[PDB]
RNA sequence: CCGAUAACGAACGAGACUCUGGCAUGCUAACUAGUUACGCGACCCCCGAGCGGUCGGCGUCCCCCAACUUCUUAGAGGGACAAGUGGCGUUCAGCCACCCGAGAUUGAGCAAUAACAGGUCUGUGAUGCCCUUAGAUGUCCGGGGCUGCACGCGCGCUACACUGACUGGCUCAGCGUGUGCCUACCCUACGCCGGCAGGCGCGGGUAACCCGUUGAACCCCAUUCGUGAUGGGGAUCGGGGAUUGCAAUUAUUCCCCAUGAACGAGGAAUUCCCAGUAAGUGCGGGUCAUAAGCUUGCGUUGAUUAAGUCCCUGCCCUUUGUACACACCGCC
């Protein structure tokens, strides 16, 4: 009904795990036209969470001075890379999104102060809301440095970026570091 | 030869068909009002280079202004710029029309750098 | 020197041609509104002149 | 204003005008159950998001930054 | 279905003027076309050949828009951003001699006229003639 | 237009006595000719009649000597006065467009002759330092050291 | 990672290499084109439209900056 | 009009009149109690009101001082003549008035009079006069050489905030 | 008347203003002028910004100040004479006054 | 602040206060702001609509010759108080969530005692003492210098590119300024000339009347380019042309044509910052005869992160220890 970017219908998508499941907020509920809002969520803690995703991928986007206010240029790489993965894949690019950050989200990371034993001293697993944001941060960084210097523009390599997230195949940036992550928290046991 | 005519033409190249000649800044220059100054240095030099011998240098001239722009009139000249302390002669040279005659008395001396003391530690 | 050449320097613009209407210096002045004023003057008589703090 | 802060400037003047309206030259009730609609959907549609600004002071170039300090 | 030039995307609608302009064209084209930049903060030449005719449309519609716009007034639509090098950038207007050859072509072509007051308007068969181009636009965009 | 690689098209050129790359544009390969910008290879090009959308390798001889012709006399093909490099010389007063290696040989003369009378911006240049009175206390340090 | 050296102009063994596959799989793009097929790209662009043109390749997107092409249905 | 300067500039030199006039009769009737001026501004003509104690003393020999004064503003600014006029307001309870009691402390102090005596009564006539609260500082070189401050305090004295501008009068 | 003139009020202040805009329309109701309403032009506000030190040395404070300029426009329009009808002016100190007519 | 309580009674600071911003279809008013309606019109549809649509086109305070303040302005007023609910709390102070609300923490200004040998005698006809006072350390005039460069440092700007550059088209601001006592020096519409930098005539504005409806930039839409030190980058450097002035050289500034240098994102270190915020982005004022890479403000686009801690740097209170008291940059 919604239909975000007028087509992507918004009920067919499913959430797999029930662990980010209050923290995705593509349902109808929270389902928009068009990723832009002035929806004050930065006022409160929390206020985050009932953002929609969408919205979080397109303010992550805009990132390294260049792109600061440039906000509808990001939605217009939004709508195109939206465009690109329901070619190449054929399904709701919001499903393929939902799956990316389920598969992006580090279960577990380091943080200490005192003697690293390699980088942190102790291993601490993480609350959801972490792992949605990083999981953006990390696919933003992926499609940013993946687009940097070459010919490929912006869209494809979010697109692809955000397929192989969906699948995992260690081709994309989020899910290498990832597994950087957990790698070094489960040896900071 | 300075704009493809010859010098002599140049001595009789009166200041209106001259500032077509000059450059920009020269030409708004003439295009203003020559002072007093100016006039009265052209006179001392008109009277030295007509009294100074022939197949001779004439005698040196001093002044302090310097933005004086140089006229074809007084190629050969010796004239004495203000450096600041000293007031140096210089030749005038038939290529040197389109220059100011501060552009020869150089206002410093050049550096020699020596070894730096305490800064810049 | 005779009259010719004690003020013949000319002044009718820039900064020497201009002072502080308070403390004759000619260091910043505040021509805005033709105030034609010292800084420091100005702090010293800005309440006189009406121009008060609110922000 | 500008373009984007025009264009919510517009849509929120739609809403509030047509509930306006709905409120005066007919019944409340379809005033109503159409502002229930306009509520849940986007609160920004009736009611202005009252930030505009911040004052830049002067001892930074923007509204809460400040200029870069070095102590050598 | 009366159809105004503000109820079809002004930008192929200018466009499609430029070509009717160009198609019908008595233009008073200055000589000086193939060189000149279109501003100072401009760093290169228009690329497309027949600028001129673009130009010349675009100053049509803002007339039809606004009237009385003077050459300055142009230029202050024709604006733009001088990057100024190394120095931060800044706002550069346009061309004055390229606004006024445009404008003075505009009543070589009777379609624009001086107000009592200062600048320049639209004429009725003008505003007719762009009017007609819209809703032959209107036309094609639809069908 | 977007055919196969022409038979005759060289992947460089030889212009007066200098290369220029024909894999690039035409508006933009003469350009690399000392003394040619982007601007004054537009107005050429132009007033040339050539198709701007073609590389410079699949010219022909007629084309490219025509561009050579209007580039070395441009006075008389329309180019304005104003356009021109060498305007208002300081040895016979003559409009002239310079093109090549001319250009470097009257840099240099030009100051020798500055050294030569030595001009305070001429004795700069003897000196390698700047002359359009920039401050070298604290910059350019890297021309030194 | 040195130098690309992508070819301005098309040759005989790389436009039948553009008729004969190009139409066949999902995303067809200026980018993907350049870099799968090693051509500097507004030559990839050029060959798009021409294509769009002889109609066995379908457009969907055409924006100033990010254009994006599919093949046409089979079926 | 053309001749008539904006009302932006109008209020500035109304602004450096008035400083100017108050700075000139603060140099000149520093003696004579100066409290202060008030200016009643008619296109007609203008108003002078001077606030001072000694108003028998600011008014010369059958007001020759006045006349004198009122010829210097007459003079100085370039009124049209008889245009302005003179008016001695003696003043209300000067226990009140800073800048009145100032010059009388410093009329005190350039007599010789011992800085801690002087100071006291200073500070005890203000407050007989009826105050809430006085504060009277004295920097300079006390003593020796070497600057001190001494501050004389007493009854309540706010600082901060709006009503300090129309609770506390500074001199 | 036959006079249409045109009266504004400026000062530094808003309650004289406001106060002399009350007692002028009330005299002349009793007069019976009728009045064109009370017209409150946009307030200037002059800014001034400058550093607190005199000396240039310290942490950069710079103190602002404002001038609040604050004028009304009111018109009196009667079907006899004005002028020599109401002559009165009213006027504390610090407020500026200025009567116009409609040519001018 | 509640409370205990050899204290009682106070006082300043903080708070309070003023401005600022946010809602007021409630009041007042509006030809130096308008809205609505009507009538003239112009043009498209006129197949036929015709109370069709646009007009920043013109009129209805030109005085009898329409209404109104929603928009704009600025005054009077109102409005938010932890007010209500639920929970925690000695059930006191108060804290969290939630409803309704425009707003449930809008930012500034002011800002206590005591001080620092912190800065300014180059602001002063503020000033003690000392120096000089006619070959003047007074003052004037002419010129130079304050820019001068083997190098170091700081605040900045430009940038390293395709999220881009160029070319065109479309399209939206608010602060605030504008003709001078000396004091000559204004902001500018329009018309013409020139390609640009500018010049030549006619006006308007001492100002919500004119600039100006401030047609800003960024952004948006199409074009070319195509991963290269490339159409990025514009430093150096040449020629020429304009404005200010008495004077433009050691280039005042602007402009045209040439030159494309380092730079491929930056070590050890480090600055700032929690919402219209950082950042991008332009615009005003200050300095100005000429002017901004600075600054003060203004607006446009507009986020990520966080609702915690004393780990680093510190700050405040209590206890404690002292061989410190110029006070750990101590003493020894
Ligand atoms: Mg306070
Ligand atoms: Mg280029």
């Amino acid at each position: 009904d919604i239909k975000l970017f007028g087509k992507w219908s918004t009920d067919d998508v499913q959430i797999n795990d029930i662990s980010l499941q209050d923290y995705i907020a593509v349902k109808e509920k929270y389902a928009k036209y068009l990723p832009h809002s002035a929806g004050r969520y930065a006022a409160k803690r929390f206020r985050k969470a009932q953002c929609p995703i969408v919205e979080r991928l397109t303010n992550s986007m805009m990132m390294h001075g260049r792109n600061n206010g440039k906000k509808l240029m990001t939605v217009r790489i939004v709508k195109h890379a939206f465009e690109i993965i329901h070619l190449l894949t054929g399904e709701n690019p919001l499903q393929v999104l939902v799956n990316a950050i389920i598969n992006s989200g580090p279960r577990e990371d380091s943080t200490r102060i005192g003697r690293a034993g390699t980088v942190r001293r102790q291993a601490v697993d993480v609350s959801p809301l972490r792992r949605v944001n990083q999981a953006i941060w990390l696919l933003c960084t992926g499609a940013r440095e993946a687009a940097f210097r070459n010919i490929k523009t912006i869209a494809e390599c979010l697109a692809d970026e955000l397929i192989n997230a969906a699948k995992g195949s260690s081709n994309s940036y989020a899910i290498k570091k990832k597994d950087e992550l957990e790698r070094v928290a489960k040896s900071n046991r | 030869t300075y704009r493809g005519v010859d010098l002599d033409q140049l001595l009789d190249m009166s200041y209106e068909q001259l500032m077509q000649l000059y450059s920009a800044r020269q030409r708004r220059r003439l295009n203003r009002g020559l002072r007093r100054k100016q006039h009265s240095l052209l006179k001392r030099l008109r009277k030295a280079k007509k009294e100074a011998p022939p197949m001779e240098k004439p005698e040196v001239v001093k002044t302090h202004l310097r933005d004086m722009i140089i006229l074809p009139e007084m190629v050969g000249s010796m004239v004495g710029v203000y450096n600041g302390k000293t007031f140096n002669q210089v030749e005038i040279k038939p290529e040197m029309i389109g220059h100011y005659l501060g552009e020869f008395s150089i206002t410093y001396k050049p550096v020699k750098h020596g070894r730096p003391g305490i800064g810049a530690t | 020197g005779h009259q010719q050449l004690y003020w013949s320097h000319p002044r009718k613009f820039g900064q020497g041609s201009r002072s502080c209407r308070v403390c004759s210096n000619r260091h910043g002045l505040i021509r805005k509104y033709g105030l034609n004023m010292c800084r420091q003057c100005f702090r010293q008589y800005a309440k006189d002149i009406g121009f008060i703090k609110l922000d | 204003g500008g373009h984007v802060a025009q264009i919510y400037a517009i849509r929120q003047s739609i809403s509030k005008a047509l509930v306006a309206y709905y409120q005066k030259y007919v019944d409340e009730a379809s005033k109503k159950e159409i502002k229930d609609i306009l509520i849940q959907y986007d609160r920004t549609l009736l009611v202005a998001d009252p930030r505009r600004c911040e004052s830049k002071k002067f001892g930074g170039p923007g509204a809460r930054a400040r200029y870069q300090k070095s102590y050598r | 279905p009366g159809v105004t030039v503000k109820d079809v995307n002004q930008q192929e609608f200018v466009r499609a003027l430029a070509a009717f302009l160009k198609k019908s064209g008595k233009l008073k084209v200055p000589e000086w076309v193939d060189t000149v930049k279109l501003a100072k903060h401009k760093e290169l030449a228009p690329y497309d050949e027949n600028w001129f005719y673009t130009r010349a449309a675009s100053t049509a519609r803002h007339l039809y828009l606004r009237g009385g716009a003077g050459v300055g007034s142009m230029t202050k639509i024709y604006g733009g951003r001088q990057r100024n090098g190394v120095m931060p950038s800044h706002f550069s207007r346009g061309s004055k001699s390229v606004a006024r050859r445009v404008l003075q072509a505009l009543e070589g072509l009777k379609m624009v006229e001086k107000d009592q007051d200062g600048g320049r308007k639209l004429t009725p068969q003008g505003q007719r003639d762009l009017d007609r181009i819209a809703g032959q636009v209107a036309a094609a965009n639809k069908k | 237009m977007s055919l196969v690689i022409p038979e005759k098209f060289q992947h460089i050129l030889r212009v007066l006595n200098t290369n220029i790359d024909g894999r690039r544009k035409i508006a933009f390969a003469i350009t690399a000719i000392k003394g040619v910008g982007r601007r004054y290879a537009h107005v050429v090009l132009r007033k040339a009649d050539i198709d701007l959308t073609k590389r410079a390798g699949e010219l022909t001889e007629d084309e490219v000597e025509r561009v050579i012709t209007i580039m070395q006399n441009p006075r008389q093909y329309k180019i304005p006065d104003w356009f021109l490099n060498r305007q208002k010389d300081v040895k016979d007063g003559k409009y002239s467009q310079v093109l090549a290696n001319g250009l470097d040989n009257k840099l240099r003369e030009d100051l020798e002759r500055l050294k030569k009378i030595r001009a305070h911006r001429g004795l700069r240049h003897f000196w390698g330092l700047r002359v359009r009175g920039q401050h070298t206390k604290t910059t350019g340090r890297r021309g030194r050291t | 990672r040195d130098k690309l050296n992508n070819l301005v102009l098309f040759d005989k063994a790389t436009y039948d290499k553009l008729c004969k596959e190009v139409p066949n799989y999902k995303l067809i793009t200026p980018a993907v084109v350049s870099e799968r097929l090693k051509i500097r790209g507004s030559l990839a662009r050029a060959a798009l439209q021409e294509l769009l043109s002889k109609g066995l390749i379908k457009l969907v997107s055409k924006h100033r900056a990010q254009v994006i092409y599919t093949r046409n249905t089979k079926g | 009009m053309a001749v008539q300067i904006s009302k932006k500039r109008k209020f500035v030199a109304d602004g450096i009149f008035k400083a100017e006039l108050n700075e000139f009769l603060t140099r000149e009737l520093a003696e004579d109690g100066y409290s202060g001026v008030e200016v009643r501004v008619t296109p007609t003509r203008t108003e002078i009101i001077i606030l001072a104690t000694r108003t028998q003393n600011v008014l010369g020999e059958k007001g020759r001082r006045i006349r004198e004064l009122t010829a210097v503003v007459q003079k100085r600014f370039g009124f049209p003549e008889g245009s302005v006029e003179l008016y001695a307001e003696k003043v209300a309870t000067r226990g009140l008035c800073a800048i009145a009691q100032a010059e009388s402390l410093r009329y005190k102090l350039l007599g010789g009079l011992a800085v801690r005596r002087a100071c006291y009564g200073v500070l005890r006539f203000i407050m007989e006069s009826g105050a809430k609260g006085c504060e009277v500082v004295v920097s300079g070189k006390l003593r020796g050489q070497r600057a001190k401050s001494m501050k004389f305090v007493d009854g309540l004295m706010i600082h901060s905030g709006d009503p300090v501008n129309y609770y506390v009068d500074t001199a | 008347a036959i006079h249409r003139i045109r009266i504004t009020l400026t000062s530094r202040n808003v309650k004289s203003l406001e106060k002399v805009c009350a007692d002028l329309i009330r005299g002349a109701k009793e007069k019976n002028l009728k009045v064109k309403g009370p017209v409150r032009m946009p307030t200037k506000t002059l800014r001034i910004t400058t550093r607190k030190t005199p000396c240039g040395e310290g942490s950069k404070t710079w103190d602002r100040f404002q001038m609040r300029i604050h004028k009304r426009l009111i018109d009196l329009h009667s079907p006899s004479e004005i002028v020599k009808q109401i002559t009165s002016i009213s006027i504390e100190p610090g407020v500026e006054v200025e009567v116009t007519i409609a040519d001018a």
